[PDB]
């Protein structure tokens, strides 16, 4: 039963510390080489770094942009893998996993001391890194004017931290909805489009309301949205 | 020995279930001891572990994944794709360097499908708060590659717009864009015709949706 558990992930101001923790289980830690690899959000995978066994030196290779501020190290007595993270910049906000990698499954010679041995990953911890503070979220309708289809929209504007759920009709509206990922905008806040498509015949008979629930900031929103009074 | 960049190409392949997916991977140098990897990322999940060492195959992987290449170029192959091996793949080297490659996503084929475009002005609420976004919808497309380019007063807007797209809708396996153009209330009041115009390539000509501001 090989888990790797992650911890310690966080929002963090610019020029902070942060420790990140990952414990092992399953498996025998020591003699397994460990890497850190970070994704930022919408982005490719980064290795940040890894450290090899005891028996191989311990020695740690790190990626450019984290080497003189990223510090693996490793605490074999309880099996856990630390990724100590000073001057923290904003484009080190990530999921960051830790995981045996193909260096650990590969100088294994495929699988397995106890019996075998398979390739292991973390569900991740989320480091973000940015200056902001917590505020709620202002709730703007995309009115229509039409046709036969007819598009109407929340656009949920300058909220930090994430995340935001947005449903309609008290969820009881799923056929046709697109809720957008978030985007960062330079001011340090997100925001976050919901549409849904929907028959022009039915824009008098049924009403669309979207629910928007930011918790960080304990908000909770219902808008109305229809088509713009042409008075 | 040097750092090594690499190159994953190409970007997108747009492929149909019970096809053969064929993924490159070049290098900048020679891997040491082909000491190249292939990692599996569906979203929302961590990394599976697919291909070491050029052209072993893992644990588990199923028999229709397979790897090749050595010194500057790899190959990473699926004889038959099941509906499970639609997502992203990276490859990985670990000889000298350790860098991964930029990804290639694999996304299921369909028929052609033009965006439906919308247009919805800020609303007076909004403008009561300082600020003006303006949203253009591209709605239930493919393939992917969309152009949404803003005009306010017949001027090309640059760097003050944004965009977002869903990933391909499980029922219709289509793409949904969402771009917002963000203005100053002041600046938005000094003009008058606002038009987003997509260019995409199930559209004989690009098409164009605008207002008319206070209309």
């Amino acid at each position: 039963e090989v888990q790797l558990v992650e911890s310690g992930g966080g929002l963090v101001k610019p020029g902070g510390s942060l420790r990140l923790s990952c414990a092992a289980s399953g498996f025998t830690f020591s003699n397994a080489w460990m890497s850190w690899v970070r994704q930022a959000p919408g982005k490719g995978l980064e290795w940040v770094g890894r450290i090899k066994s005891k028996t191989d030196g311990g020695t740690t290779d790190y990626a450019a942009p984290v080497k003189g501020r990223f510090t693996i190290s490793r605490d074999d007595s309880k099996n856990t893998l630390y990724l100590q993270m000073n001057s923290l910049k904003t484009e080190d906000t990530a999921v960051y996993y830790c995981t045996t990698g193909v260096e650990t499954y590969d100088f294994w010679s495929g699988y397995d001391y106890d019996y075998y041995f398979r390739d292991v990953w973390g569900k991740g911890t989320t480091v973000t890194v940015s200056s902001a503070s917590t505020k709620g979220p202002s709730v703007f309708p995309l009115a229509p004017s039409s046709g036969g289809t007819a598009a109407l929209g929340c656009l949920v504007k300058d909220y930090f931290p994430e995340p935001v759920t947005v449903s309609w009709n008290s969820g009881a509206l799923t056929s046709g909805v697109h809720t957008f990922p978030a985007v960062l905008q330079s001011s340090g806040l997100y925001s976050l489009s919901s549409v849904v498509t929907v028959p022009s015949s039915s824009l008098g008979t049924q009403t669309y309301i979207c629910n928007v629930n930011h918790k960080p900031s304990n908000t909770k929103v219902d808008k109305r949205v229809e088509p713009k009074s042409c008075d | 020995v040097h750092e090594i960049v690499l190159t994953q190409s190409p970007g997108t392949l747009s492929l149909s279930p019970g096809e053969r997916a064929t993924l490159s991977c070049r290098a900048s140098q020679s891997v040491s001891s082909s000491y190249l990897a292939w990692y599996q990322q569906k979203p929302g999940q961590a990394p599976r572990l697919l291909i070491y060492g050029a052209s072993s195959r893992a644990t588990g992987i199923p028999d229709r994944f397979s790897g090749s290449g050595s010194g500057t170029d790899f190959t990473l192959t699926i004889s038959r794709l099941e509906p499970e091996d639609f997502a992203v793949y990276y490859c990985q080297q670990y000889g000298s360097s350790f860098t991964f490659g930029p990804g290639t996503k694999v996304d299921i084929k369909r028929t052609v499908a033009a965006p439906s475009v919308f247009i919805f002005p800020p609303s007076d609420e909004q403008l009561k708060s300082g600020t003006a976004s303006v949203v253009c919808l591209l709605n239930n497309f493919y393939p992917r590659e969309a152009k949404v380019q803003w005009k306010v007063d017949n001027a090309l807007q640059s760097g003050n717009s944004q965009e977002s797209v869903t990933e391909q809708d499980s029922k219709d396996s289509t793409y949904s864009l969402s771009s917002t153009l963000t203005l100053s209330k002041a600046d938005y009041e000094k003009h008058k015709v606002y038009a987003c115009e997509v260019t995409h390539q199930g559209l004989s000509s690009p098409v164009t949706k605008s207002f008319n501001r206070g209309e």
